[PDB]
């Protein structure tokens, strides 16, 4: 069993001791790995956040921790002396490892075929549902001509269950003889999907 | 803001006081990989197939929570005890697949602008509580450091579908009852 790794949360050089006890106080940590063209370029950004204010950040493009706001002024010096070398190393030991050893065999290989159906309500709606990953191309055709004006589209909707949907609408008016088709291309499909509506 | 082909969150952590509430999750391309059940010390995969050959040692999330508890104590004092601002969450409910009479489907309640990350999302049908089979995500991070969460209710579309998603949050004077418009 190969292993997903994580970005370690660095501690303030504190020691603390103050107590808060309808008031609440929130702290966040975010360890972010950005990948482009495989692992050919990786950018690691770690964020330390008090309530909603990011006050301290490591950015591998920058090379060290920097205070993002005044609230982080004292934090940066301490994090650079205590955690800089191991944070730098995590670009390889956490970001690259996770992509190459765990995303390549799971997330990046995952494929789910879109379902495609056409409904009226005028507006023809091509409902393109339950696909993964996000890359998709949906086009409306009105008797053989790809439509441009009159087409609108929802944002790509994240279902939260590792599928997406998008609804692609064509403003039109029904007439006895016309055919309409939505064409869908997605990396999961052996051949593009066409659904006709009359 | 930062453009990339893919982004992993290998370390999403939140902790709050008082109440001692927090979570630890991983995400890939904005979808939840797992959360760590902190008290049971175990990784809970968003989809069960994720952990069949890959492991995540739950100690990693325990370390991050411990560090964030410590970090919160420092920053709370440094801020002169500036409290979080309660936001008003926003709910939308929509179906997973096109609605067709008699054909199995899922209603999704998408709740955004969540802060702090403590909330109750529940479902009603014909204004009666429905809890069987309901699933909800962890708190998923937003770029502005608020959260969103989704709840899911399996259903069979019918003649008079009356479904509501109820959201309770400290940032709301009254619970929002978000009606699904079929």
């Amino acid at each position: 069993l190969v292993e997903r790794l994580y970005l370690v949360c660095g501690e303030e050089g504190a020691g603390g001791g103050s107590l808060v006890g309808e008031r609440h106080f929130v702290h966040q940590f975010k360890g972010e790995c950005y990948f482009t063209n495989g692992t050919q370029r990786i950018r690691l950004v770690t964020r330390y956040i008090y309530n909603r204010e990011e006050y301290l950040r490591f950015d591998s493009d920058v090379g060290e921790y920097r205070a993002v706001t005044e609230l982080g002024r004292h934090s940066a010096e301490y994090y650079n002396k205590q955690y800089l070398e191991r944070t730098r190393a995590e670009l390889d030991t956490a970001c690259r490892h996770n992509y190459e050893e765990t995303e390549v065999p799971t997330s990046l290989r995952r494929l789910e075929q879109p379902n495609v159906a056409i409904s009226l309500s005028n507006t023809l709606v091509c409902s393109v549902t339950d696909f993964y990953p996000a890359k998709i191309k949906v086009r409306w055709f009105r008797n053989g001509q790809e439509e441009t004006v009159g087409v609108s589209s929802t944002q790509l909707i994240r279902n939260g269950d590792w599928t997406f949907q998008v609804l692609v609408m064509l403003e039109m008016t029904p007439h006895q003889g016309e055919v309409y088709t939505c064409h869908v291309e997605h990396p999961s499909l052996k051949s593009p999907i066409t659904v006709e509506w009359r | 803001d930062i453009e990339a082909d893919h982004v992993g969150f290998y370390g999403t952590t939140v902790y709050q006081s008082p109440g001692d509430i927090g979570q630890y999750t991983h995400e890939f391309d904005g979808d939840e990989l797992f959360y760590v059940d902190l008290d049971k010390k175990k990784t809970v995969w968003r989809l069960p197939e994720f952990g069949q050959l890959i492991l995540f040692e739950p100690q990693g999330g325990l370390q991050c929570i411990a560090a964030e508890k410590h970090n919160l104590g420092i920053l709370t004092k440094r801020s002169n005890f500036t409290p979080a601002t309660n936001e008003a969450p926003q709910a939308t409910v929509f179906p997973k697949s096109p609605v067709l009479l008699g054909q199995p489907n899922t209603l999704i309640c998408f709740v955004d602008n969540i802060f702090p990350p403590v909330i109750n999302i529940t479902w009603l049908r014909n204004s009666k509580s429905v809890t069987d089979g309901v699933y909800e995500t962890s708190f998923l991070v937003n770029r502005d450091h608020s959260f969103h969460k989704l709840s899911y209710l399996t259903f069979i579309p019918s003649d008079d579908d009356i479904y509501d998603c109820k959201v309770e949050h400290w940032g709301l004077e009254e619970p929002v009852l978000k009606h699904w418009e079929p």
